[PDB]
């Protein structure tokens, strides 16, 4: 879309109606009159557009009046209404921008930011941007935390985040306006390679292809239409599902070949029963031309019975004669019948070993995609984030993703290399408590109005616990911890002094030997400017190709890449680096996925804030203190960058509102 | 999620 | 509403796949098996009616007796009402048989005979003591 209803599209909502934040803000407007609505969703809309067509400097409430035209310009205080609405969820003036107005005298409240990847960042700096007291507390010794990437000379490779998934409604495309981001389209092709390491021949691959879309579609059905979703009251996974679908294929295969050949016998056997027929008809024919034959040598003269019997015995036989033709035409019928049943047989398997092979590398890049094995990920609810998906081509941020969170960190107070140890949240106030990660006995203690946690799922899922809460969080928050899914998945950069690939092609798949071992450098990556291959490692060969060496890894890719280029043509790899998320303290996995007995609510539960008891028994409901952002706590953009930008932009939004009050709701 | 799908 | 064409998911199998641990592998050896009884079976007919078909080798060749295109006359000689009398007695009804042993009457005539020598050829009789047998 374009114009004033793409502004909104751009920005996530319907053009032609108002949402349940809006209704919840604007209560008077909704419950009002279709008049005032559409004034009011155009204004949206419109602020929108302004912001967009120009997110490098801030848009602030007289240069929004300033453009807008009758009679939508006459109620300024529903246009001041809009303004601040839109500025305090971040729709608008969020990121990098150059403030109009510099930053009011002295702040008011004081926010304890606990962590700096984006989530933390993106909150930080609309705090900041909200007049507050603004610390984030960074274990590691940088910003971005799971957006990681490796620099050496001029090789550059994102051992985390990687893809914009699409600027069509993402938030980040307004962020790559305000920061150099250089954006590369990724070709969609990705031609297959065996264990042999000989191209997979285009007939197979686009028809086992089909058949894994077919099969997913399937485990589909399965869940909605006839709800197999409880199995000896264990919650059914997709991996559980897509066996029973196989298994029932399998099934099919083997029905209609018994069905056929027992088509076969049902003709073969009125074959025989006619050919016994015809066998007693020339038994007796046999036997009724001897008598004729008899009844001829009986020369003339001969009296009227005796001449009878020759008359009869020929009728007789020209009688009987005539029903071995007609017996003979049925044989002929059936004959070709069988001949036309045994020419087109049914299918002879379902997949062969070596058709299961390559469907083995389709469910890696699902378990890729999931950072899990599909064993784990929830039948019903593992793609519930569908409907929200982003248009357009998958980018690559090609100077290295890092620009982002360290752009968005610049005039930020981080302390970095900070081990948040323990988090005590009262109704009077905050204290957090963290340590030196270097002089571990070296102890800080940090006061604050609010903490907002961003610590990924992960690390929350710490046994023992990592960080200690003080009062320990209630069980419906701990129980969301546990319930949900928190994966991993590997990549391994292989720095080449040249290019021995297809130039043209941005990834191309190895199909391994075994389901065992599907994930295990499934998947090669060339995107960037310099000569370097990415290798994916996923499913459960993420894991344990965690306690193998750096060495032996690449020893392994080189091994594939060998095999598929040329034993050569593949030089030794100047630099090389292997992640190990799993095993890094500061994030304990990749990214977060629906598991099986989880659903997308579960998400949602983290995001609710926690409030403390009171000080004082008897005393008022106290302030909600403790709050959550993160890649895991946003519903509908789960496991992405974006998804925790927005997490962050809206906790901050929802602290301001707490602690320096709605003036938008008269 | 699904988005990842290579 | 249905599944994708091609995949094949009734709500009957899905609960007889998943009724146990390996009811997944029960069910599909049942099928592999019965493939086998069934695809043994054929080659034990196919065997049996490859033996019946070498005992009608060459087939009635050696015992057809060639076509005596006659043409159909009006008259009755003598001759010819007394192979109707046998006829009537070997054949009853059939009138189609007594046409083809006299040869030269046609099977409305056989039927004509039936009623004008009815009289003294006693067909009654005649009919009557071909039902006793
Ligand atoms: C291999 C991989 C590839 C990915 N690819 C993509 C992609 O292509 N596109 C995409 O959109 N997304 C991708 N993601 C997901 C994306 O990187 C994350 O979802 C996002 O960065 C999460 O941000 P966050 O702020 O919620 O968590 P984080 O970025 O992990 O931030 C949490 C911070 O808290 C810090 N911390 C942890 N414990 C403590 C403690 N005790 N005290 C103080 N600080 C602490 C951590 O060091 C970290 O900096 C990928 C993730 C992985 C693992």
């Amino acid at each position: 879309p374009s114009g004033v209803e793409g502004a909104a599209f751009q920005s996530r909502l319907p053009h032609d109606r108002m949402t349940s934040q809006e209704a919840a803000c604007f209560p008077d407007i909704i419950s009002g009159p279709q008049q005032t609505q559409k004034v009011f969703l155009f204004i949206r809309n419109r602020t929108l557009q302004l912001w967009l067509d120009n997110p490098k400097i801030q848009l602030t409430f007289e240069a929004t009046l300033q453009q807008l035209e009758a009679p939508y310009n006459s109620d300024t205080v529903l246009v001041h209404r809009v303004h601040s609405y839109l500025e305090r969820h971040g729709l608008i003036n969020f990121g990098i921008y150059k403030r109009i107005k510099p930053l009011p005298t002295k702040k008011t409240g004081k926010v304890i930011i606990i962590g700096s990847g984006v989530s933390g960042l993106a909150a930080a700096r609309q705090l900041q941007s909200f007049g507050m007291d603004v610390t984030l507390l960074e274990a590691r010794d940088r910003v971005g935390g799971r957006v990681a990437t490796f620099r050496k000379g001029n090789y550059v490779a994102d051992l985390g985040a990687m893809v914009v998934t699409g600027l069509g409604g993402n938030p980040m495309a307004v962020v790559s306006k305000q920061v150099n981001m250089e954006l590369a389209k990724i070709k969609q092709k990705c031609p297959l390679y065996e264990a042999n390491g000989q191209a997979v021949p285009k007939e197979k691959d686009e028809m086992v292809e089909q058949e894994f879309n077919r099969l997913l579609e399937a485990t589909s059905y399965l869940s909605h239409q006839l709800d197999f979703n409880v199995l000896n009251n264990k919650p059914v996974s997709l991996g559980q599902a897509l066996e029973v679908v196989i298994q029932l294929q399998e099934k099919h295969v083997k029905d209609e070949q018994i069905e056929h050949w027992k088509k076969i016998v049902k003709t073969q056997e009125e074959l025989k029963e006619l050919l016994n027929k015809m066998v007693n008809l020339k038994e007796k024919i046999k036997e009724l031309h001897q008598q004729y034959k008899e009844a001829s040598e009986v020369k003339p003269p001969r009296d009227i019975t005796a001449e009878f019997l020759v008359k009869s015995k020929h009728r007789d036989l020209t009688a009987l004669c005539k029903e071995y033709d007609e017996l003979a035409e049925t044989q002929g019928k059936l004959e070709e019948k069988l001949q036309e049943l045994e020419a087109n047989p049914p299918s002879d398997v379902y997949l062969s070993s070596r058709d299961r092979q390559i469907l083995d590398w389709h469910f890696a890049n699902l378990e890729f995609a999931n950072a899990t094995p599909l064993s784990t990920l929830s039948l019903k609810h593992w793609d519930q984030d569908d409907d929200f998906e982003f248009t357009g081509s998958h980018l690559t941020v090609r100077n290295g993703y890092s620009c982002v969170p360290v752009a968005l960190a610049e005039g930020l107070d981080i302390k970095l290399n900070t081990a948040v140890r323990q988090v005590r949240y009262t109704a009077s106030g905050c204290e957090v408590i963290a340590v030196n990660t270097r002089s571990t006995s070296q102890t800080f203690i940090y006061k604050c109005d609010a903490v907002l946690c961003t610590l990924p799922l992960g690390v929350l899922k710490q046994q023992p616990p990592a960080v200690q809460f003080v009062p320990p969080l209630p069980e419906w928050k701990t129980s969301a911890v546990q319930r949900m899914g928190f994966g991993n998945l590997n990549k391994v950069v292989l720095c080449f002094d040249r290019v021995f690939w297809d130039p043209s092609v941005n990834l191309f798949g190895h199909v391994g030997s075994t389901t065992a071992s599907r994930g295990e450098l499934f998947l090669f990556w060339n995107l960037y400017k310099a000569p370097i291959l990415l290798a994916l490692v996923a499913g459960e060969a993420a894991g344990i190709m965690e306690n193998i060496s750096d060495d032996v890894i690449v020893g392994r890719c080189l091994a594939i890449l060998k095999g598929i280029f040329g034993s050569s043509a593949v030089p030794q790899p100047k630099e090389t680096v292997v992640s190990r998320w799993r095993a890094d303290p500061w994030a304990r996995g990749s990214y977060s996925y629906v598991a099986a007995g989880s659903s997308g609510n579960d998400y949602d539960l983290m995001a609710q804030p926690i409030t403390p008891g009171p000080s004082i028994p008897g005393a008022p409901q106290p302030i909600p203190r403790l709050f959550f952002a993160g890649e895991h706590t946003i519903r509908n953009y789960p496991a992405t960058v974006h998804g925790a930008l927005l997490s962050g932009l809206r906790e901050a939004g929802r602290i301001a509102d707490q602690f320096l009050g709605a003036m938008y709701t008269l | 999620p699904r988005l990842y799908l290579v | 509403r249905k599944p994708p064409k091609g995949m094949f998911l009734s709500q009957e199998d899905v609960e007889a796949v998943s009724a146990n641990a390996t009811a997944a592998t029960t069910v599909l050896r049942q099928l592999d098996m019965e493939l086998v009884s069934v695809k043994r079976q054929i080659q034990n007919i196919k065997q049996t009616n490859s033996a019946l078909k070498e005992k009608l080798d060459g087939g009635i060749e050696p015992y057809r007796l060639p076509e005596v295109i006659q043409k159909c006359n009006a008259r009755w000689t003598t001759e010819e009402q007394l192979l109707a009398v046998q006829a009537i007695r070997k054949y009853g009804r059939d009138f189609q048989a007594i046409s083809d042993v006299i040869g030269n009457k046609s099977v409305v005539q056989v039927k004509n005979f039936f009623v004008n020598y009815r009289r003294r050829f006693n067909i009654d009789e005649v009919l009557q003591e071909w039902e006793a047998e």
